[PDB]
Parts: C-alpha cells; sequence; structure tokens
C-alpha cells in the first residue's frame, strides 16, 4: 500500500499540477497539500476520477498554528469504498480569508 | 635455555655479596660515564634496537616511550618515575630486584634519566615492602657516598638525584597516572589521557613512568649490546625475562629465563613440575591476576611471550603464573580475584565503582552454584559493559579474568548449578 | 511522635518494604543504621530499626 | 494505613498529577518527626470521574477506590472530601479493601 | 568496608623531636611548594610512632605540610595500610588472602587466627595485645601462604607453624622472619636452580638480615633508631 | 464484614470465613447525610466554627 | 581563530579547536547525556555517560567531555574528523552506564524531592533499558550534617563530585571531599561539620540527583505544579537573574537563572 | 492587555536544554488570586492566564502580538556562552595551578 499510495500521488500531481503543492506518504497515509484556489476543483477530481474514486467525504476539520503566517489548516478526509483507499487534503488558510 | 653468563640479575636471590663492592665485582657501575657520553640519541636509538618492551604489564616498546620526551627544556624540569608498586596478585619479581640486586636498578635509573634529560628520578615502592625500601635506600646512600649519584653522577657530567617514595596500600597506585597523583600527595585516582605524561605528568611537567625491571635491565643492554639482548626470544619478543612460578608446582620460585620459552619447559626445569605430575595440571593464570585463565590443554604448547599468550586469547602480563592442579576450585580461584578487584577499584568512575562489586557478587553465587544458567551469559554481558568504558585499565583487568573463566570452564560452572539444584 | 513499630536487628543494613506479601507494601529500600545513634527509620512506613549492639555482627 | 497503623501516603503527588479531572489537591510539609506527609489531601467528588488512575499511580497503595457506592448526600459540600474523611473511610473499609487487593494482586 | 576514624580519639598528637626532624628532611625531597608530596611518608611515621593513625595526627600532619584537613583525611582513608583505630598493642597479624595464598592454604591460616587472636578481624584480643586482618597479595606469592607481622614477612607458613609463631609473640619474643621452610629468599626449595654458585656469601636474605640487626619488627619508632641523612641536598 | 458476601464479591459468609481486622480500624457507620453527624468541610457554614484561612502572617503594631 | 571542521553524526560544523567534543555537540544542537560534566566546573570524566564514538580511532568509546577537538586525528586527506553519537556502540555504552548507575540507587522517587526534575530519571527514560537485571542487596549510606540549608540523602549520591568541585573551585572552601575507596567511597564534609559559606545553596542545583536537597523547600511541591517567573533579585546590588517559583498566591522557592554578564548561574544564600 | 514574550530559561535543577528552544507569548496573571473559604483552594476570575502560545522565533511572537493588538514586552534571553578551556582536561594538572585538583 506504500507503493500504491506513492503511485496514486503521482497520478494526482500529474493530472492536477496547478492544484497540488506537494504530496507526502507518512505512517501509511497519503496527504496532498493543495492551493486554496484549486481545492474544490481537486476534490471534485478525486471524487470522480476512475483511478481515485473518493466518493465518501469522511470529514472536514481545521488545525490552528498561531506561529505560522497562514495560521489555519483546513483538512479534508476522503474515503473510497470502491478503490478501498483513503486520502487527506490540506490547504493553508489565513485569518479572515474565505474558504 | 639460559646460563649464568647470560643472566642479567646475577644476585637475584641475594646469596652473593650485597655490598656496593660486591656489586662492582659483578660488573655493575662499570663504565657508566662512557655510556652517558655516547649521548641521548645513541642511548635511545640503542634501546629501540634492543627490542625491549615494558615489563610493567602492557609491553610497550621502551625506547619508543623514551623518545616521546622533549629534547629541550621549556622551563619545566623532566622526571623519570620508576614504578615499584608491584601489587599485581601473582607478581613478585620486582621485590627481588629492589632488595637483592638494587644497583642494577640504580644505575639504570641514572642512564635512563640522562637519556630523557631528567635531573631527578622518583621510585614509588609499595608501602608493604618495608624492608625492601630500607635495603634499597641503603644502596642509594652507598651510591651517593661513592659519587655514583649526585653533583657529577658517576663522573658522567650529569647532576642526578634519586629519591625513594613509598605508598600505603593501593593496587591502583601502580597505574601510571594514578602513581603520579599519589606521588603528588593525593589519593591515587587515575587521570584520563590526554594529557599524556610525556606532556604533563608529575607536577604538570614531562614525565616517563617505567617498571622496575624495565629500568634495571637498561645498563646491561647498553654494556653488552642491543644485538645480544635481541638474540634471546622470538622476533618482536626480545630479551630475557624474570618469571614467577607460583601455585601448585613442586618448587615455586622466581627465576630469570629467555623470552618465548615453552611453558612446560619453564615449569619442569625450574618449578619442579606440577604437583602430582603434568597430568594433574588443571589451569594456569599465565601473567598475573588480570590475565585470562588457560586450560590444561592450552598450556601444552604455550610459548611464554607476548605473542604466545595473545594467540591463546590470554595476556603475557607480568609473566608470573598461578598454577592450579586438579584439586583446585577454579571458580573459587577466579572469584577471589573478583573480590580483589572490587577491593582495589579507586571508585572514581561508574562502570568499575559499581561494576566490580556486581561482578564479584555474581561470581560468589556461581561458586556455590546458587544461580540460574542464564546468569552466566548475563555475567559475560556485564563484563563487556565495564571493559573499554572506564577511565583506567583496572576496569578492563577486572573483566578479563571472568571472561577467561566463562570461555574455558563454562561446563564447570554449569555443573555446580546442576549439582546444587 | 513515637514510632509505629520498632524492630531490633543485629545487622547495620536492613531492608524494609512494609512487610506485605507480593507487592502490597511500599518500594523495597535498604537503610543504614549509624554507629553513633544505632537506629534508622524507614522513609515510607516510619518503622524504626534499632541495633542490638552486643550481638551486632559486622558483615 | 499500613498494618503498623502509619499512613501510607507520603505526599508524592503522583495521584494529583495523573488525575484526568484535577479532582485531587495536596499540600505537604515535613512532619514534626521529619516524615514526608500531607497536610491537605482533598478529593472533589463532584469533579472525579471514578477512573481509578490515582490508585494505579500510587506507589504505596495509599489511595484506593473502595467497594462502597451508597453515599448519596443531601448537600453538595458533603462531597468535598478532606483528608480526615478519606482516612476515616479507609479505617472503616480496610478489611474489605485489603481482601480485594489480595484478590486482584495477580492481575496488577 | 567504610573507612572512618575511630570514635574514641586521643586529645592531641605531637611528633617526637627526632621524628619531627625526620619529617622535615622528607619535605626536602620535593620541589618548592610541593611539600604536600610527603603526606604519605609523614602520615606513616605518625602511625609507626603511635601504632595507629589518629585524628590529631592527621590534622597535625596536614598543618605541617599546609594541606586542608579534608585533603589529608582523604589520604588516610584511601590507603588501607593506615590503621584508623587501635590495633593489637603487641602485634597485628596481616594474612594474605588472595588467590595464590588461598590455593596454598591461606584460609586454614585465617582459621588459626580466629581461634587464637579474635573471632573477627580488626578486633582486639581479650588482652588487647593481638589483632588480625585479611589482606590482598603482599607480593611474596612464591612463598605462599604468608603473613605480615610488624615490618616483616613471615613466609611459607602452615597452621602449625603460624600457631607456634603467635605463641612466641605472646611470650614477648620476635621470631625470625623470612621463609619458615628453610628457603633462602625466593629460589626453588632444595637449592637454587640458577645462580647456584653464590650460595654462602650471605647468611640471610636482605629482609631477614636487616630485621635481625635492628630488632624493630614490632617496635614503636621514636626516630632515634636510624640516623637522619639527606645526601641529595649536596647535589645543588 | 458482610458487604463482600452480600454483593457476591466473596463466596463464603463471614461466619465461615471471617475477615481479618487491624487494631486501628474503626466501626462501620451508615450514611449520615441528613443528620447532624454528616461530614462537612472545615470551612463549612454548618460547622458553626468555620476554620479561618490565611497564607501570610501580618505585622502587628506595638 | 583557526576554526576546524568536524563532522558530528551527519552535521559538519566549524568550531574552536579548544572546544571539547561535548561543547561542539551542543553547538551543533546534538544532545549528549551527562552527569559529571558542568560548563562552569573543571572537567571530571567520572560518570562515563558522555561516551561517543570517534570514527577511525581505537574501539574504545571516548568521553566527549574530556576530549578536545584538536586531539582528534585529522581525517584522510584533511577531511573533517568524524564522531558518532548515534552508533550501536554509543547506544550500548549508554545503556551499560545507566544500568551501573541504577543497580545501587534507592527506590526513592516517590519520597525524593528531585522527582519530576531529575536528570537520572530523565536520562534513564531516554537512554537506558526499561528493566532490571540486578538481584543483589543495594548499598545503603549514612547521611551528612551540612546545616539548615542542605538536607542530604547520600544513598542517592551517584559520585559525580560536582559538589566537591563547586565548593572548592567556586565557593573557595575546603570542607567537602570524597573519603574511602571503591563503592564504599563517601562524599563528606570534614568532621561532619556544617558547611560555612554564603554560596553553599548552589550545590542543591548542581547535584543531579536528590542527594543534596533544600531543607526549607523539602516536601512542599513538585516541579510540575510551579509557575515560573523570570525576575531580578534585590537582596543585593548585583541584580542577579533569578527564577521565582510560585504555587497559587505564594512563592515556593527561588532559583538562579543564567546571566553571563552579572551572576553567571549562581546566587548567594 | 500586556503580554510577555520571552525565551524560557533552563531549569537550574537539570542540565538538559530541550525546553530552551522555543519562544512563548504569555498572559501573566492580571489580578490577585483568593483563598476559597470552604476548602482552601486557590480561586481566580482570570481565565486569560490559561493561554500560553508557543513560537519558534521572536519575530513570530512579535508579529502575532502586533496582528492582534496586544501590548507586549520582549525579554531578551541570556544564552550561556561556551566556557572554552584552552588546555581542556589538562588544566586540572597544570604546573601553575593554585592548588591540587580534587577530582
Ligand atoms: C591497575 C593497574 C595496575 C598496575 N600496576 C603496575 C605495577 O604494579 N607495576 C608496574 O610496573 N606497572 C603497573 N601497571 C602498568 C602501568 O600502568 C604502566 O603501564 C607501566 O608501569 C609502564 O612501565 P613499563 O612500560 O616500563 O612497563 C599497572 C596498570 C594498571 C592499569
Ligand atoms: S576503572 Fe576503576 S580504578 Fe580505574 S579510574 Fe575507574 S573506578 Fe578507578
Ligand atoms: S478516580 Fe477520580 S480522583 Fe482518581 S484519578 Fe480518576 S478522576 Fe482523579
Ligand atoms: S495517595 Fe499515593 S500517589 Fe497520592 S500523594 Fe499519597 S502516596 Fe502519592
Ligand atoms: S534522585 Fe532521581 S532517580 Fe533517584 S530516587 Fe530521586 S527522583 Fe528517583
Ligand atoms: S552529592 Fe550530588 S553533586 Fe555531590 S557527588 Fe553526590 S551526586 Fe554528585
Ligand atoms: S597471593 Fe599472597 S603474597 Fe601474593
Ligand atoms: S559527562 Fe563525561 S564522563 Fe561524566
Ligand atoms: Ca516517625
Ligand atoms: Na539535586
Ligand atoms: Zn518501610
Amino acid at each position: 500500500s506504500d507503493e500504491a499510495l506513492l503511485e496514486l500521488a503521482e497520478h494526482i500531481a500529474l493530472r492536477r499540477e496547478n492544484d497540488v503543492i506537494s504530496t507526502q506518504v507518512a505512517f501509511g497515509e497519503l496527504t496532498v497539500n493543495a492551493t486554496l484556489s484549486g481545492v474544490i476543483g481537486l476534490i471534485e477530481f478525486l471524487r470522480n476520477d476512475p483511478n481515485c474514486r473518493f466518493s465518501t467525504l469522511i470529514d472536514i476539520t481545521a488545525v490552528d498554528n498561531p506561529a505560522r503566517p497562514a495560521r489555519f489548516d483546513v483538512v479534508y478526509h476522503l474515503l473510497s469504498m470502491y478503490q478501498n483507499q483513503r486520502i487527506r487534503v490540506k490547504v493553508q488558510v489565513r485569518e479572515d480569508e474565505l474558504v | 635455555m639460559l646460563n649464568d653468563q647470560d643472566r642479567i640479575f646475577t644476585n637475584l636471590y641475594g646469596m652473593g655479596d650485597r655490598s656496593l663492592a660486591g656489586a662492582k665485582k659483578r660488573g655493575h657501575w662499570d663504565g657508566t660515564a662512557a655510556i652517558i657520553q655516547r649521548g641521548r640519541d645513541k642511548i635511545i636509538d640503542e634501546m629501540k634496537a634492543s627490542g625491549l618492551r615494558g615489563r610493567g604489564g602492557a609491553g610497550f616498546p621502551t625506547g619508543m616511550k623514551w623518545s616521546f620526551m622533549p629534547k629541550e627544556s621549556d622551563g619545566r624540569p623532566s622526571y623519570l618515575v620508576i614504578n615499584a608498586d608491584e601489587s599485581e596478585p601473582a607478581t613478585c619479581k620486582d621485590r627481588e630486584i629492589m632488595r637483592h640486586d638494587p644497583h642494577t636498578l640504580i644505575e639504570g635509573a641514572l642512564i635512563a634519566s640522562f637519556a630523557m634529560g631528567a635531573h631527578a628520578a622518583y621510585i614509588y615502592i609499595r608501602g608493604e615492602f618495608i624492608r625492601e625500601r630500607e635495603a634499597l635506600q641503603a644502596a642509594i646512600d652507598e651510591c651517593y657516598d661513592a659519587g655514583l649519584l649526585g653533583r657529577n653522577a658517576a663522573g658522567s657530567g650529569w647532576d642526578f638525584d634519586l629519591y625513594l617514595h613509598h605508598g600505603a596500600g593501593a593496587y591502583i597506585c601502580g597505574e601510571e597516572t594514578a602513581l603520579l597523583e599519589s606521588l603528588e600527595g593525593k589519593k591515587g585516582m587515575p587521570r584520563m589521557k590526554p594529557p599524556f605524561p610525556a606532556g604533563a605528568g608529575l607536577y604538570g611537567c614531562p614525565t616517563t613512568v617505567n617498571n622496575v625491571e624495565s629500568i634495571a635491565v637498561v645498563p646491561t643492554i647498553l654494556r653488552r649490546g642491543a644485538e645480544w639482548f635481541a638474540s634471546f626470544g622470538r622476533p618482536n619478543n626480545a630479551g630475557v625475562k624474570l618469571f614467577g612460578l607460583t601455585g601448585h608446582v613442586n618448587t615455586p620460585c622466581v627465576v630469570e629465563e629467555a623470552m618465548s620459552i615453552p611453558m612446560r619447559e619453564l615449569i619442569e626445569k625450574h618449578g619442579g613440575g606440577i604437583r602430582g605430575g603434568w597430568k594433574n595440571l588443571k589451569a594456569v593464570i599465565p601473567g598475573g591476576a588480570s590475565c585470562p585463565v588457560l586450560t590444561a590443554e592450552q598450556c601444552e604448547n604455550a610459548i611464554m611471550d607476548y605473542d604466545g599468550m595473545r594467540e591463546l586469547r590470554s595476556s603475557f602480563g607480568t609473566a608470573c603464573m598461578i598454577v592450579m592442579d586438579q584439586s583446585t576450585d577454579v571458580v573459587k580461584a577466579i572469584w577471589r580475584l573478583s573480590k580483589f578487584f572490587k577491593h582495589e577499584s579507586c571508585g572514581q568512575c561508574t562502570p568499575c565503582r559499581e561494576g566490580t562489586g556486581w561482578m564479584m557478587r555474581v561470581m560468589e553465587r556461581l561458586v556455590r552454584g546458587d544461580a540460574e544458567v542464564e546468569e552466566i551469559d548475563m555475567l559475560f554481558d556485564v563484563t563487556k559493559q565495564v571493559e573499554g568504558h572506564t577511565i583506567c585499565a583496572l576496569g578492563d583487568a577486572a573483566a578479563w579474568p571472568i571472561q577467561g573463566l566463562i570461555r574455558n570452564f563454562r561446563e564447570e560452572i554449569e555443573d555446580r548449578i546442576k549439582a546444587k539444584r | 511522635i513515637p514510632a509505629p513499630e520498632i524492630q531490633t536487628v543485629t545487622s547495620w543494613k536492613v531492608a524494609c518494604d512494609g512487610d506485605e506479601a507480593r507487592g502490597l507494601g511500599h518500594p523495597r529500600v535498604w537503610l543504614a543504621i549509624p554507629r553513633d545513634t544505632g537506629w534508622v527509620e524507614c522513609g515510607y512506613c516510619d518503622k524504626r530499626f534499632v541495633i542490638d549492639r552486643e550481638h551486632a555482627h559486622d558483615d | 494505613r499500613y498494618p503498623n497503623g502509619e499512613e501510607r501516603c507520603i505526599a508524592c503527588k503522583l495521584c494529583e498529577a495523573v488525575c484526568p479531572a484535577q479532582a485531587i489537591t495536596i499540600d505537604a510539609e515535613p512532619r514534626e518527626d521529619g516524615s514526608r506527609r500531607t497536610t491537605r489531601y482533598d478529593i472533589d467528588m463532584t469533579k472525579c470521574i471514578y477512573c481509578g488512575f490515582c490508585q494505579e499511580a500510587c506507589p504505596v497503595d495509599a489511595i484506593v477506590e473502595g467497594p462502597n457506592f451508597e453515599y448519596a448526600t443531601e448537600t453538595r459540600e458533603e462531597l468535598f472530601y478532606d483528608k480526615q474523611k478519606l482516612l476515616a473511610n479507609g479505617e472503616r473499609w480496610e478489611a474489605e479493601i485489603a481482601r480485594n487487593l489480595q484478590l486482584d494482586a495477580p492481575y496488577r | 568496608m567504610l573507612r572512618r576514624l575511630s570514635p574514641i580519639q586521643p586529645d592531641s598528637f605531637e611528633f617526637t623531636p627526632a621524628n619531627l626532624e625526620w619529617a622535615r628532611a622528607q619535605m626536602t625531597k620535593y620541589p618548592e611548594g610541593r611539600q604536600q608530596s610527603a603526606i604519605i611518608p609523614v602520615l606513616w611515621r605518625a602511625q609507626e610512632q603511635e601504632g595507629w593513625l589518629s585524628r590529631p595526627a592527621i590534622e597535625y600532619c596536614a598543618d605541617l605540610l599546609g594541606m586542608p584537613y579534608i585533603r589529608a583525611l582523604e589520604v588516610a582513608t584511601f590507603y588501607f595500610m593506615f590503621q584508623l583505630q587501635p590495633v593489637g598493642s603487641v602485634a597485628h597479624i596481616q594474612i594474605c588472602g588472595t588467590t595464590t595464598c588461598m590455593i596454598c592454604g591461606a584460609e586454614d591460616l585465617i582459621r588459626v587466627c580466629k581461634e587464637k587472636i579474635a573471632p573477627e578481624p580488626h578486633a582486639l584480643s581479650a588482652d588487647g595485645r593481638f589483632s588480625w586482618e585479611e589482606v590482598e597479595c603482599l607480593g611474596a606469592c612464591t612463598n605462599a601462604p604468608m603473613a605480615q607481622i610488624g615490618k616483616d614477612f613471615y613466609e611459607d607458613l602452615t597452621v602449625e607453624k603460624l600457631a607456634a609463631l603467635i605463641d612466641r609473640f605472646a611470650a614477648g619474643e620476635v621470631p625470625v622472619p623470612g621463609p619458615q621452610n628453610g628457603r633462602f629468599s625466593a629460589e626453588a626449595l632444595g637449592g637454587p636452580t640458577a645462580l647456584a654458585d653464590l650460595k654462602g656469601g650471605e647468611a640471610h636474605n636482605a629482609s631477614v638480615a636487616r630485621a635481625l640487626r635492628l630488632g624493630d619488627s614490632i617496635k614503636r619508632i621514636d626516630g632515634t633508631e636510624v640516623p637522619i641523612t639527606t645526601p641529595w641536598l649536596a647535589t645543588q | 464484614e458482610w458487604h463482600g458476601w452480600l454483593h457476591h464479591t466473596y463466596k463464603e459468609p463471614p461466619t465461615a470465613a471471617p475477615l481479618a481486622h487491624k487494631p486501628w480500624e474503626k466501626p462501620h457507620e451508615p450514611n449520615l447525610t441528613g443528620s447532624s453527624g454528616a461530614y462537612h468541610p472545615a470551612g463549612s457554614l454548618y460547622r458553626a466554627q468555620p476554620v479561618e484561612r490565611r497564607d501570610y502572617d501580618a505585622w502587628q503594631p506595638e | 581563530a583557526d576554526l576546524r571542521k568536524i563532522k558530528i553524526d551527519d552535521t559538519i560544523i566549524e568550531v574552536d579547536p579548544n572546544m571539547t567534543l561535548i561543547q561542539a555537540c551542543e553547538m551543533a544542537g546534538i544532545e549528549v547525556p551527562r552527569f559529571c560534566y558542568h560548563e562552569r566546573l573543571s572537567i571530571a570524566g567520572n560518570c562515563r555517560m558522555c561516551l561517543v564514538e570517534v570514527v577511525g580511532g581505537p574501539p574504545k568509546p571516548a568521553a566527549s567531555c574530556a576530549m578536545q577537538v584538536k586531539d582528534l586525528r585529522p581525517g584522510p586527506e584533511g577531511a573533517p574528523s568524524e564522531i558518532r553519537t548515534n552508533s550501536p556502540m554509543v547506544k550500548k555504552a549508554r545503556e551499560g552506564v545507566m544500568e551501573f548507575l541504577l543497580i545501587n540507587h534507592p527506590l526513592d522517587c516517590p519520597i525524593c524531592d528531585q522527582g519530576g526534575e531529575c536528570d537520572l530519571q530523565d536520562q534513564a527514560m531516554a537512554y537506558g533499558v526499561d528493566f532490571s537485571r540486578y538481584r543483589e542487596p543495594k548499598r545503603a549510606t549514612e547521611d551528612l550534617n551540612l546545616g539548615p540549608l542542605v538536607e542530604t540523602h547520600m544513598t542517592r549520591c551517584i559520585s559525580c563530585t560536582r559538589c566537591v568541585r563547586f565548593t572548592t573551585e567556586v565557593a573557595g572552601i575546603t570542607q567537602m571531599g570524597q573519603t574511602g575507596r571503591g563503592e564504599d567511597s563517601e562524599i563528606t564534609s570534614y568532621l561532619n561539620q556544617t558547611l560555612e559559606s554564603n554560596m553553599q545553596g548552589n550545590i542543591i542545583d548542581l547535584c543531579p540527583v536528590g542527594a543534596l536537597v533544600s531543607k526549607p523547600y523539602a516536601f512542599t511541591a513538585r516541579p510540575w505544579e510551579l509557575t515560573k517567573t523570570e525576575s531580578i533579585d534585590v537582596m543585593d546590588a548585583l541584580g542577579s537573574s533569578i527564577r521565582i517559583d510560585t504555587k497559587g498566591r505564594e512563592v515556593m522557592r527561588i532559583l538562579p537563572r543564567n546571566h553571563d554578564g552579572v551572576n553567571e548561574e549562581w546566587i548567594s544564600d | 492587555m500586556r503580554v510577555r514574550i520571552y525565551k524560557p530559561a533552563r531549569n537550574a535543577m537539570q542540565s538538559g536544554t530541550a525546553r530552551t528552544r522555543n519562544w512563548v507569548l504569555d498572559f501573566p496573571p492580571a489580578d490577585p488570586r483568593a483563598i476559597d473559604p470552604l476548602m482552601g483552594w486557590t480561586s481566580s476570575d482570570d481565565t486569560q492566564s490559561q493561554v500560553r502560545l508557543r513560537f519558534e522565533t521572536r519575530k513570530q511572537a512579535e508579529d502575532y502580538a502586533r496582528e492582534h493588538g496586544l501590548d507586549y514586552e520582549v525579554i531578551e534571553p541570556h544564552t550561556r556562552a561556551a566556557n572554552i578551556r584552552p588546555r581542556g582536561y589538562g588544566e586540572n594538572f597544570a604546573s601553575d595551578r593554585r592548588a591540587p585538583w580534587t577530582h
């Protein structure tokens, strides 16, 4: 599943180059850092794309990082029951910025 | 074999005349001025060629050690300290040199001191050797009267003073840096290196520490010659060596022999053989307490020299042996050494202050068989935690005897556990 | 305050654990009786150990 | 208390540190005889979650959760237990508490 | 074993005039400002004079050499030849217990000591005249089993011979030290196996010969027994 | 004495297997909540002598 | 000013050659366990907890507190000398020394004032094994009479001699020493007299274990309860940098904090 | 209110330096605490003192206080400079030492 998640991350980085800032696979989980302006387009691609069929939204939450210029992270957790895989999407948000 | 003509210590037993005149009859103090006028470099270069190696326990090339000393004085005086502590449990060779053939030690001190550019030498003798110190002090006073020591020592044109200093019962004070601490009026705790003694030793001045037998041999090598000394023994194991035969031999004694003599020939020739015949031999500790024990079979072809004992996974040490026959409890023998090392650790550094006691108390239970068999491997592991992790080599010396027992007599330890359980 | 318990011992080193079976006391500690005063007290249970000087056996 | 009648608590404060609800408050001084003992030992029973972490953390089995569960009160402040109240509970329930400790000792 | 000073201490210490003279000579063997080097020899002489090392002696010798008291106390407790409490008034028997003497019967010798002197080491006999202790190797292992009494080694011992020796000390005699089995010094029993021709040159070995001449084996040294000489002061 | 048996914690009744008691133990009391013997904190207004609290000593004029 | 390059683990760093390896490691932000070494005391080298591996040297681990950078043999061709603080040898050395430190240490943490801010607890957690192999009786030690400021529990002493080195070098008194030999060697004051120094309270900080503790502070708090305020002392005109530890409304103790230009890291009694 | 921006100093009781890397923005207690009469607990109406923020650099702490209109004081830290011993361990045995080293 580690090789599988790295392969899947390349597929996303390739098809959504401008949405994706970077990807990471740590502790067996794939995290995608995305731009705020492209997060909706990317999550839509993840939902509908054949290789990555992330049609279950597990949840959305935020993390506060006061030491950072963009203090908030908004985190999207998505599950695919058909592909049997998970993904996390993270976007950095400034205070008073709209998501 | 060695014959009287080739024996350096010719009055080792003190049977002959012990006066200064009697020593001169035996060739000592003979042309000391001429040797010194050969210069520092020629003497050092000759000691290097003779192949002499430290007789204190580690066997480091002596001439090389002398060449670490500075050639010019930078304001700090140089010192030679002669190590007469001799508290290693099986070692008694140095006792004879100091009380019966002192003039070999005194002259070697002068020549060695000149070779390092030292005007003063200090002999550190163990405090238990009360009569040896009185006898050695009497010889030093004879030499001062004869002019062999003092303003123009032996007519050589070198101002040399020889002092006698004694300890008060610490085996760790034989360690070279602990000796300097004891000589300065402190409790004898070793120093870490660096600084090295050639850089900062006694009083923070350049110092060389040599064993009594290392120095006492110097004048004869220079008089007879480096090639003669290197004739005896195997290559890289040169010279004649004072041996101690102790334990369960017919006639225990101290004797001078060539290096690399077979162990059996040494025992049979001078020890009178094993008590009850060679087949009664059980184990031998070949070079003092800190040397791993040897089985009866390993001693068959053992060659008494630095390479021979290393090849058998043991150490040459001081070359004084403990011979144990088939009636000896070997686990009890090694245990009593663990008790010795626990008694002697200076307590400065953790792995030996705490480790030696732990090793002793596990060994005591192994003597009685009051242990699990898994504690033998545990004990071996504990010794490895001490060895190499301490300030001074006493930590190592406390681990090797136990490691030798486990490597060579493990079945005897496992029998005691089965015998009791 | 008087001690809750006194034991007389013939050794200068004692161990106390609250005298309770199989892990029901306090952590086991070793205490040294000074030769000057001849008694020591457990820091956990306050038990006092008192040396029997005439029979006190050095180890 | 110990079988010798002395308090088991030595004011280590491990129970106060582990308490998830911060229900324990302790103050200690050296006693007149020099012993390490508490002068205040409060449990706020309206903060406590009855998790038993304190008895797990105690190194001397001083604080325990006992078998009693029928102590409903008519006023809230009757549930602010001070040191003497807790010690009185231990002196009345010791026989059952000690037996329970023996029964569960093989699993602790 | 904890190294502590005895709880009962003499009120004062003072070197005898000849021992104070001897001590000052010892300080001249070491460079200027290094007189603290003489602490061990000077402390040893204090014990020799009195038979044990007392607190006033340690403080007296610290003042003589300009050391702090704690520094001098460290020396006294680190070096185990110093007796920090009274020992037997007549003699103190030190029996080697290390391996070579152990496998040659040292433990049987210790059994003799417990029967004749005292059940435990460092304990005075009922008279107050004898004490014993077990010590590590004394560097006479070819003469094992052996013991030290006073200044002298008594070597090649046996339970019978050691018992007899203690009886002579108890009667006020000083038996001859050295090998008790007829050996000379350290050569093989039954004649040297090397340097055999020299036999006859000297009656006794160096240790025994000096002991017989001076008779100070168990004598409190007052400093008037050996002349005080400093030949090194001429060298400059 | 009987609580453990009545709640099935112990198999045998205290008649057959009596509980060991230490000499410093105290007799059982029921719940005293609605009575005058109810426990109250030292600073309670029920106490009628509530313990006064402070953490510093004040200087007193001469 | 001829800085020398050295490679520590995987960090190449340039340091004064007179630095010891332990000082260089801290400059590189690499943690090295220690008990006996202190920045402002003479190097002792007795705890053996700071042992590191010098790549290419003899198999013996080296005490990083005592080895100057210039003592390291230069690397081949002039490459920077390498030392490892992460190798299996170092891991085994640290585990071995920690085991030796604990075999005779008393099971005192609940009643010991050091608990919660103890270097022995913390480095045992980080650098030791989680179990014991020691099955023998432990050493028990008598306590000292050092006066009304320092309470002693000498069974806890790990023989680091920080107290001796501070009182002798910094406080300038000669009352403390280490008598005896071996595992029976005791840290002590001469004649069991109370220490005479208005700088003696500093040994409470310096002692890494609860052997030397504060009598006035004894048993009153645990380190995790305290609110810490960095302030300035007014008991004299030096203006020492201090830390005030409060619990609720009350100050519970006063500790020094470092100021190289005023009080270093000491305060008076 | 007024906040403190400072780098917490090493605990003198310990030699570790891991709790000395971060900057903190603190809201120091604003009014006196009181003693609860009933149980003697420490009472407070100052919940703002519960807040303790953590930063990696002084700039980050100073920025946050500025973006949030907080009056702040920055206390500068006192780093301990390395005590470089020219002779290292060897100074313990220097010939010119005032007194012998005690080990
Ligand atoms: C614990 C210990 C004890 C030692 N005892 C002695 C000794 O008694 N006599 C001796 O000559 N060397 C002894 N040594 C060896 C010295 O440290 C040093 O290596 C030697 O004296 C140098 O002299 P050499 O090279 O001429 O042999 C001892 C070493 C250690 C670690
Ligand atoms: S290894 Fe033993 S004798 Fe050597 S310094 Fe360490 S504690 Fe002292
Ligand atoms: S049982 Fe109650 S007092 Fe004990 S730790 Fe849990 S919440 Fe705290
Ligand atoms: S009850 Fe136990 S854990 Fe709590 S302070 Fe007392 S001894 Fe420590
Ligand atoms: S010094 Fe540290 S490890 Fe030792 S008992 Fe105290 S808190 Fe525990
Ligand atoms: S008392 Fe403390 S500072 Fe002194 S040597 Fe022992 S552990 Fe080190
Ligand atoms: S073993 Fe006894 S004198 Fe050497
Ligand atoms: S810190 Fe280096 S040996 Fe102690
Ligand atoms: Ca009490
Ligand atoms: Na401390
Ligand atoms: Zn107890």
